[PDB]
């Protein structure tokens, strides 16, 4: 009840400011993924490179495989989390 | 905040079952050893200031860098707070042993304890030891096999209740890990 | 800071289970559930409103602050939402004087009485710059509210032992009455108003009606006057071996 | 949940105290009444669909106007939902006999029920006429025990005072 | 005054409720465990001169340093105030065995005792050594009954724990 | 508050005396018929919803100028606050029948009540009649001499329990007089 | 009292401010509308015993079970109390036309409504069976004005919304 | 609150005067003997725990009915509250000796103290006796004429500080009488 671990109205500040450095970083992610697709197929005609599906309606089958292979990047250990931060920075 | 009589009914509102003759044998085997449970709870709370102080000082003599400068139990302000903390943990496990249900320990004590220790730097490798010292001292005072303080009991078997209060110290050491 | 009355002769203060649910990753609090939740709400209604005994169609306008109290389990936010209500200003602001409203804010939200005229006049300095909500949020966001209650417990009337003035204990005992009293019986007029602005004290029988059971409530009264004479200069002498020395 | 065990360990936690000798004396009273308040719950599990079928068709004996249109039970799917809300209470009377306190009654079947039965225009005074039909039809020396009678009738009388 | 009756209605008043059917079971434990704590209390009342004569000189056989100049028992009224303060403590142990809870101990003997005994240099380890002498002086078929020794040696080490 | 065991303790602490063998024949004869204290506090709070309603409705039928304008239980907000005041008076009597002593009735209810019933204009001469109607109804529940609600009891007498609670209704009936 | 003059000066007193132009613009609504709601105040105060003779029996011509023994109106002297209690609602619907608000309706008739009708078992859905008959007997041209029929049928269904 | 320099300028504010060289020769000797004022107050706060417990137990010695059943220093609950109170009184007269004006003792400690004591039941004749022992043991430490505990000072008279603090202890008796 002492010793400023106990607090209020900064407690709802921090849950509404850690997202502001998070979901204004997926606006960075959703529009730097778009940046190299504005040079891959840079016109309305699609390239040979941007093919997802070939057959069978398999674009859904990779959509089931895309959203659960990037589920397995936040489903990673804290020793594996910090390896993804200090060395992808050094590649950047 | 549920006791062991209030666990069989919250497993039965999901089915909306009238609780009848099936699961009432499990509560008649609660009041058979009810005086065995009451004789077991009283033995912890009669030795509780010695159970804490042997545990926390045994953590120092098993890990002598805790009282170095920079250590977590270094100064008198910090040493009083660890003794305060283990007196809360032994109080909340004894609430769970009397009720027969771990839902007095997990909500009022274990909710947020893992994030608080890493926010304060309190190391969990010593508190897994000092919880597990008084885990082994709790089954001595139940099964009367302690070295000192042979308490007076009635002759029967209490090795189910000693193992049941071992599981409440497994719920502590899982959560603070 | 020992205080021989507090957890001995009174009860223990009510409140939420802990303050560690705020730092939890997957909850907000040790969740009580609606048997040990609403009996905390019974002690906030009894403390903030006095014993006003609000009816069913007066409790129906506080449904929005209760439904938020069972989501955020903060007790400071429930007290703040109940003091800006219509049911708090129609009982303690509408038909009362200004220092009657101020002396009940110290009772309902701090559990003490005001210690000074200078502390009381600064509460009317906040009325001029924001009305009655500037008084209420400055009590709630004070340092004295933080280091006694926090978000965790109901703001109760606390016997401290180490009061910063002795008169603060006296005005606390007049404001908090006995059980089954309320805050509407004096017709709007402030009880402590003459003693704050003059610097005198209270009446001994009004304080000893509010003391707990087991405290010798009222003995010690000599049958002469109950207060002190400020103009009297008595001679108090000590015996030395030779005579009597009046170190005045 | 309101029980006899949850009172004495929340009153110990509120003062920061270990469970002392007066708490363990109160668990000893739970061992005494458990031959009667548990034996009555055993009888209210297999004979439950003949006391819930004695009540509601004699609820409509004193209340004849509830079969009239504009009132509650004007079609057949509401009377079958009127026999649901008394099987919802005898299942909760059966629970609080098992846990000893008034926990399953007060925080499931009582809390909020003043406002649903106000807004949805259902009369509370036919629930009082139907729960009390299970009181006076209950006799002791054939069906249940002596102290199973005085524990069952004290739990039918709890929510009679809560609905009134 | 924490008793069994003065806790179940200090919780019935804290929620504004009637005497519940929970709390009528907690006084049914007051009927069962009375006859071991009354018979432990009545044994202490006719034997109290002999048990506090033995408990008091267990302090002074152990701690001979207390008669030094400036220590706790340095003159004869301090020895008389030492045997008074262990006559007071086991009178409160006799009181706790009547009301069934630890109420008379922590209102009249324990509250304040950390602050009183520190200021007057009265050692806590000499107060403990007198009370812990008579905790294992108890002989469970000879002195009192089997369960009557459980009640009497529950309030004794409640006082040894709260002093230490 | 003090119950009936703690009253005997605070009498003997005034003497600084141990609770001997003479006072324990009044406390072994408290718990001997102590089933009947539990077996009759149950037959107040089972009928306590009807008991407060028949109390104040008979207060109207003998002072019919209460519902006149100017009268105290004239409107609907005052008739509701009169109804809950009979609830609080009946609640702290049923605590004191459970405790055996009027300590919780006098400190938590009756302290300062006539002081404030003149401060709100409550006519106390007809508030006494509100108490004494439900005084008469409670002592015939305990005696089992009511017309309706013949609650099944065990055979004997509760003639002293009927008169101990009639002393409790006369304590409130003399406090506001 | 909740009306338009008090609400703008309670809010001015809550903020420590002088009455400014926001307040004076609202009392101009108490000049253009107040000519119309005294047309129903003058209409009700000379007609009301011919209303509550005819309003009240339409409850009984909707619910004839109240005169049965065990119910409320089982004798003639509680029919007179039934006819008295609706004239309180008619006098308070007259009083709230004059101040122009819900001010003396709620704190004199609706505060404490659910409490005193549930202990006395006067069912609240038969108080609305009289006033919904009164709301449908108010005809538009002959009884009062068109704007007076709006304000008379704006306080009738404040009360039958707060009675359910 | 005020100190010895603030007391002079509120006297001159009643006449709208300037604090000139006639009035300043009392304040020029307050700073001239100002070393001895500091040298006297750590003669008191260095001995303050011995001073309280001797004064309270020396009041028990001349009045043994304070520790019998019915005295107001009876149990541990009441005796620790008496020991706390005599430490509060000695704290506020060490503030007043340091300032050189008895303002802060008179409004914070002593204002309203008489009404607390006649509501709690505190005997005021024996409470004056505990203050008058610690008045007499405060002039012994200042003039260095105590029977144990000679402290190391410099030579001269402190005989006007010893009677200034004796008048601060006399205001406590005049305010609770
Ligand atoms: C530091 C050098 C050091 C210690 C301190 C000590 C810590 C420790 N103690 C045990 C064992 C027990 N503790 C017990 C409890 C008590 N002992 C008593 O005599 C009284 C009654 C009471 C409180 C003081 C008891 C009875 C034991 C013996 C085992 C048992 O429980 O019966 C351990 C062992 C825990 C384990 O390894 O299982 C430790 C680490 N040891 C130190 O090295
Ligand atoms: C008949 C059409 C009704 C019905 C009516 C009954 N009401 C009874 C008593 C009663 N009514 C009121 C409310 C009334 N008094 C007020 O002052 C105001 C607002 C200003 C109102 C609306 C009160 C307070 C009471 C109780 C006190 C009293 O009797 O004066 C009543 C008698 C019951 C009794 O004996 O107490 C009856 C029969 N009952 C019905 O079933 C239909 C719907
Ligand atoms: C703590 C021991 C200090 C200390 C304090 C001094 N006490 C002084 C005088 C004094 N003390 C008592 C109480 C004593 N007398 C008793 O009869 C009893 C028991 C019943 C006790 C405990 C009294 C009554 C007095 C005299 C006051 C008076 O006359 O009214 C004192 C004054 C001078 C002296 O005697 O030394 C001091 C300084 N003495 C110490 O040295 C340690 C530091
Ligand atoms: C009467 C109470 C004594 C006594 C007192 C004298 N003390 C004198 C000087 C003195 N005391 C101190 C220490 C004091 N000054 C501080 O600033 C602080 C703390 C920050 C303390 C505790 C000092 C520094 C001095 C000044 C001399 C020096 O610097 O060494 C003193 C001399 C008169 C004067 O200069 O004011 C006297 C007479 N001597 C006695 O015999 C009685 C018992
Ligand atoms: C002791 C065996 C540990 C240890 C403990 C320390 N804990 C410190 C502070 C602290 N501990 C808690 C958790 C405690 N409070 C509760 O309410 C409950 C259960 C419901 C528990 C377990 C809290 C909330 C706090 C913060 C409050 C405070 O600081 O007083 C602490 C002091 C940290 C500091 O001084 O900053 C210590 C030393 N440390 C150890 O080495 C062993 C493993
Ligand atoms: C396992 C820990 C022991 C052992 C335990 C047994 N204890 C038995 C009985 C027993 N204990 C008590 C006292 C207990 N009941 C209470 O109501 C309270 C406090 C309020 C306490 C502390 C009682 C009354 C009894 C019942 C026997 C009697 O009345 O004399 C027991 C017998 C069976 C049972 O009733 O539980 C056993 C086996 N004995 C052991 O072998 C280990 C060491
Ligand atoms: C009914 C249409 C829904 C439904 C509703 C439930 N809501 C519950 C809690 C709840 N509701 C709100 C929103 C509302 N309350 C407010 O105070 C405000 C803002 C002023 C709004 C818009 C809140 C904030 C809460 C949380 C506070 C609380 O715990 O009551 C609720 C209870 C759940 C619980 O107890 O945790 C229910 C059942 N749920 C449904 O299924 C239907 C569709
Ligand atoms: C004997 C085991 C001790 C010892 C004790 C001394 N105690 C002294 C005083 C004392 N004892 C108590 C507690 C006692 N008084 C009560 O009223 C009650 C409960 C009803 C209890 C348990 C108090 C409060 C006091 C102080 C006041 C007084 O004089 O009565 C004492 C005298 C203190 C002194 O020296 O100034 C002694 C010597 N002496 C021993 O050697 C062992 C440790
Ligand atoms: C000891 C020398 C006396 C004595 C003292 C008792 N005082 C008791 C309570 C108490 N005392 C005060 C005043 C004190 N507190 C302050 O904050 C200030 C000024 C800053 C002062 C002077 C207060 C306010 C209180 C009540 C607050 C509380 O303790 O919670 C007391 C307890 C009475 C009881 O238990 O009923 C005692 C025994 N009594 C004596 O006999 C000697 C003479
Ligand atoms: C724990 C102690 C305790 C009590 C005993 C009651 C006592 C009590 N009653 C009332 C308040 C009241 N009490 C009555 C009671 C009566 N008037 C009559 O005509 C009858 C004779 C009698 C009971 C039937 C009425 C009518 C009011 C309402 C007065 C008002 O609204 O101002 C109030 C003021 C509450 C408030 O509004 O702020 C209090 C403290 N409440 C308590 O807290
Ligand atoms: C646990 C809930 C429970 C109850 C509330 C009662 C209710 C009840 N009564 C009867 C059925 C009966 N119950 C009785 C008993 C009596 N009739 C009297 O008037 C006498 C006072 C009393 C003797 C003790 C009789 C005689 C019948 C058959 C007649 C009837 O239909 O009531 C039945 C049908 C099956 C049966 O006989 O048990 C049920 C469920 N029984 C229960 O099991
Ligand atoms: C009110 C509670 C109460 C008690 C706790 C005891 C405490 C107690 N024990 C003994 C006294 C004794 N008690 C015993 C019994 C035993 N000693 C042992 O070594 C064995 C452990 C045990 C046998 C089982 C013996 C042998 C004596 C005599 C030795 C002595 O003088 O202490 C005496 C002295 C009186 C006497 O000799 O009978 C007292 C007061 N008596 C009480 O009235
Ligand atoms: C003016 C209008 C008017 C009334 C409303 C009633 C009110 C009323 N009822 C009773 C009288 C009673 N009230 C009850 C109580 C109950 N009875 C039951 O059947 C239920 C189980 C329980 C709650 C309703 C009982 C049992 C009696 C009879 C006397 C008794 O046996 O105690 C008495 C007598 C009290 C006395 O003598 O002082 C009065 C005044 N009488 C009136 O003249
Ligand atoms: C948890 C809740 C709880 C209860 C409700 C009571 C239930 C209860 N009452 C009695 C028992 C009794 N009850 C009565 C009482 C009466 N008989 C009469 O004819 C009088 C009208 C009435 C007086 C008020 C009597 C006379 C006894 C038996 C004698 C006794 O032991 O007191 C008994 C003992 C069994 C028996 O002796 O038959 C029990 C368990 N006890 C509890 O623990």
């Amino acid at each position: 009840r002492r010793t400023v671990s106990f607090n209020a109205r900064v407690a709802r500040n921090k849950s509404q400011a850690k997202k502001i450095l998070e979901k204004a970083d997926e606006f960075f992610a959703r529009s730097v993924t778009m940046q190299y697709k504005a040079f891959a197929c840079p016109n309305g005609v699609y390239d040979i490179q941007c093919t997802e599906g070939t057959v069978k309606g398999a674009a859904y089958e990779k959509r089931a495989m895309a959203v659960s292979a990037a589920f397995r990047a936040k489903q990673a250990s804290p020793a594996a989390k910090a390896r993804a931060l200090f060395e992808n920075r050094r590649h950047a | 905040m549920l006791d062991a009589f209030s666990r069989v009914v919250v497993n039965s509102d999901a089915k909306a079952a009238y609780v009848g003759g099936s699961d009432l044998q499990a509560l008649k085997s609660f009041i058979a050893d009810g005086n065995k449970r009451l004789d077991a709870v009283n033995s912890i709370v009669s030795n509780a200031s010695c159970m804490v102080s042997d545990a926390v000082s045994g953590m120092i003599c098993e890990n002598p860098g805790l009282i170095s400068p920079g250590g977590n139990c270094y100064t008198n302000r910090r040493m009083a707070a660890c003794l305060r903390d283990g007196e809360i943990i032994l109080r909340y496990v004894s609430y769970a042993l009397l009720a027969g249900d771990a839902s007095v320990l997990e909500d009022r004590c274990l909710n947020g304890l893992k994030e608080t220790y890493i926010a304060l730097g309190v190391p969990t490798n010593s508190s897994i030891r000092a919880v597990s010292i008084m885990k082994a001292q709790a089954v001595a005072f139940i099964t009367n096999t302690a070295t000192e303080r042979k308490m007076s009991f009635a002759a029967g078997d209490c090795t189910s209740l000693a193992s049941e209060v071992a599981s409440y110290f497994d719920r502590v050491g899982a959560a603070i890990s | 800071a020992f205080s021989s009355i507090q957890n001995v002769l009174t009860d223990a203060p009510l409140g939420t289970p802990s303050a560690m649910g705020f730092l939890d990753e997957r909850t907000e609090k040790p969740l009580m559930g609606p048997s040990e939740m609403d009996e905390l709400v019974y002690a906030v209604y009894k403390q903030v409103f006095g014993n006003a005994h609000i009816m069913e169609s007066e409790r129906a306008e506080l449904r929005d602050a209760e439904s938020l109290f069972r989501y955020l389990r903060d007790v400071r936010e429930f007290v703040r939402a109940l003091a800006k209500s219509n049911a708090y200003t129609s009982r303690f602001l509408q038909g009362n004087q200004q220092y009657r409203f101020f002396e009940l804010n110290f009772k309902h939200l701090l559990g003490r009485g005001p210690r000074s005229l200078e502390e009381m006049a600064s509460h009317s300095a906040l009325y001029a710059e924001g009305g009655f909500e500037a008084v209420i949020d400055a009590i709630l966001d004070s340092d004295e509210y933080a280091q006694e209650f926090g978000s965790t417990v109901v703001p109760y009337c606390r016997f401290k032992g180490e009061y910063p003035t002795n008169e603060e204990f006296n005005r606390m005992l007049v404001l908090k009455g006995a059980n089954s009293t309320s805050d509407k019986a004096g017709k709007g007029r402030s009880k402590l108003c003459y003693s704050i602005a003059a610097g005198c004290s209270q009446n001994w029988l009004s304080m000893s009606k509010a003391l707990p059971f087991g405290t010798e409530k009222g003995t010690g009264f000599n049958l002469i006057s109950s207060s002190r004479n400020p103009a009297a200069r008595p001679r108090i002498g000590t015996k030395i071996p030779g005579g009597v020395v009046f170190s005045s | 949940m309101k029980s006899v065990i949850t009172t004495v360990v929340s009153a110990a936690d509120a003062a920061g105290r270990f469970p002392s000798n007066s708490d363990l004396e109160s668990i000893q009273g739970n061992i005494q009444r458990s031959a009667a308040r548990l034996e009555a719950a055993e009888k209210l599990a297999g004979n439950h669909e003949a006391v819930v079928k004695e009540a509601g068709d004699a609820c409509f004996a004193k209340y004849a106007y509830l079969k009239n249109p504009g009132e509650a039970g004007e079609n057949q799917e509401k009377i079958n939902k009127c026999y649901r809300d008394v099987d919802h209470y005898m299942r909760l009377v059966n629970y609080c006999l098992v846990v000893g306190g008034t926990g399953p009654l007060d925080e499931w079947g009582i809390a909020g029920a003043r406002e649903v039965y106000r807004t949805l225009n259902l009369p509370t005074s036919a629930y009082v006429a139907s729960i009390a039909y299970t009181r006076d039809r209950l006799c002791v020396p054939r069906d249940m025990s002596a102290q199973a009678g005085v524990e069952f009738s004290a739990y039918l009388d709890y929510l009679i005072n809560a609905l009134s």
